[PDB]
């Protein structure tokens, strides 16, 4: 399971705009992009914008890392739920990236349960699963015969493709901006770069710690940024993009579609 | 089947930000204003209608385009081929490709 | 045609280059938050199946 460091230390659990979290648009690090009900095997790959696999650090890929905060929570996968118009089942994670056997439905949906919230995310996917044959079942028997299906591995050791994975843009994060008793008062995470200013005339970048706000007052007109380009994230089209460069972080995918016999 | 990669938004927060036309295949990219673009932290970008978003996205083989894909030609006459057994005679055995 | 079959056409796997007539059409985000609006026909290769 050490053998794909290129995303694991590189990549962190991108968080983005889920469009049906629950109520409505949240923004889920589950975020679903790019379903792909194309294969025949009853799967479907996916991608969230959560990093689930090892830690931060160096462990276990049966376990959980998305974003909570500007943080990540990198602990246990315990009660993951991909679902459609039935619950489907888990096949393999990695990276971004899982792979679930899911029957048809209109739509998709995925959530897992971090203890203390439901905390799910859910999508429209048009899904359906012919089996390569000319029968048009709905569903995988116990039997029959074998013939050339279209279908992704089990497995991570995977390089036949690969996407690209450059930075993070900032994201916005007003727990920072709070107020230095008449002021607005910006902090940083560990040093990392906050981007800066007010409508009004103060600070005009912002790559600094902790600064605090000469001109203006109210917390809803001032730049809460987080440059903090640390670690890649997958190129979303829910990311704003990192205006400086396309920094480097070419990133295989593991699921390549391959020519098992279903 | 293609894959609408999209490539990640701009947002610039007060003013345009005029695109180009990329060479990517299909690179469709459309600039667009009035945004208050909803990203963690309710909105980001201080202005209101100044709030610029410039989309961008291209077409890209899939990644079954390696492997599930249709492949046409242009099929001309050639020359055909066969296995022959021949058991002759009494030498009973040639099985050739001719 | 984009629709129609064909509407990804690459000389081969490799090429980079191809033609990509799928008629995709970026609309503009809704009601202040990001995402991409793309609106585009399922391809020619889905059809066709």
């Amino acid at each position: 399971l050490d053998t794909h460091f290129t995303q694991y230390k590189l990549a962190r659990p991108y968080i983005a705009d889920c469009p049906n979290c629950g109520h409505s648009r949240c923004d889920s690090p589950i975020a679903i992009e790019e379903v792909r009900g194309d294969a025949h095997a009853g799967v479907i790959r996916i991608q969230t914008s959560a990093m689930f696999g090892l830690k931060t650090d160096g462990v276990d890929l049966a376990y959980m890392s998305f974003m909570n905060g500007k943080t990540q929570k990198s602990i246990k996968i315990d009660n993951l739920h991909v679902r459609t118009s039935a619950p489907c089942s888990l096949v393999s994670h990695h990276g971004y990236y899982i792979l679930a056997q899911c029957p048809p439905g209109d739509t998709v949906t995925v959530g897992f349960h971090d203890g203390p919230n439901r905390h799910t995310c859910t999508v429209a996917h048009k899904v359906e699963f012919r089996p390569v044959g000319r029968e048009k079942y709905r569903h995988p028997p116990e039997h029959g015969v074998e013939l050339p299906c279209n279908r992704y591995t089990h497995k991570r050791a995977d390089q036949g493709h690969y996407v690209e994975m450059h930075q993070p843009g900032l994201v916005a994060d007003h727990s920072l901006l709070s107020i230095h008793s008449a002021k607005v008062k910006i902090t940083v995470p560990s040093g990392a770069q906050v981007k800066y200013y007010c409508k009004c005339p103060d600070v005009r970048e912002g790559i600094t710690s902790s600064d605090h706000t000469t001109t203006c007052t109210d917390v809803k007109q001032c730049r809460a940024y987080l440059i903090d380009n640390k670690k890649w994230v997958y190129n979303s089209g829910r990311l704003p993009r990192g205006e400086g460069d396309t920094f480097k972080g070419k990133l295989h995918v593991p699921f390549v579609p391959v020519k098992a016999k279903c | 089947k293609y894959k609408t990669k999209v490539p990640s938004p701009v947002v610039k927060c007060c003013g345009a930000t005029q695109c180009t036309s990329k060479p990517h295949p299909d690179y469709q990219c459309q600039v667009f204003t009035g945004v208050y673009p909803f990203m963690w932290g309710g909105a980001y970008c201080f202005c209101d209608t100044e709030n610029t978003q410039m989309s961008e996205a291209y077409v890209e083989r899939s990644e079954e385009c390696s492997i599930d894909h249709a492949k046409a030609y242009k099929v001309h006459t050639g020359t055909v081929q066969a296995m022959v057994n021949i058991t002759y005679g009494s030498v009973s055995w040639r099985s050739a490709d001719v | 045609k984009a629709g129609s079959f064909g509407d990804l056409q690459s000389r081969t796997s490799t090429s980079n280059d191809l033609y990509a007539n799928t008629n995709l059409k970026l609309q503009r985000p809704q009601a202040g938050i990001v995402h991409t609006p793309f609106t585009q026909a399922p391809s020619g290769f889905e059809r066709w199946k």
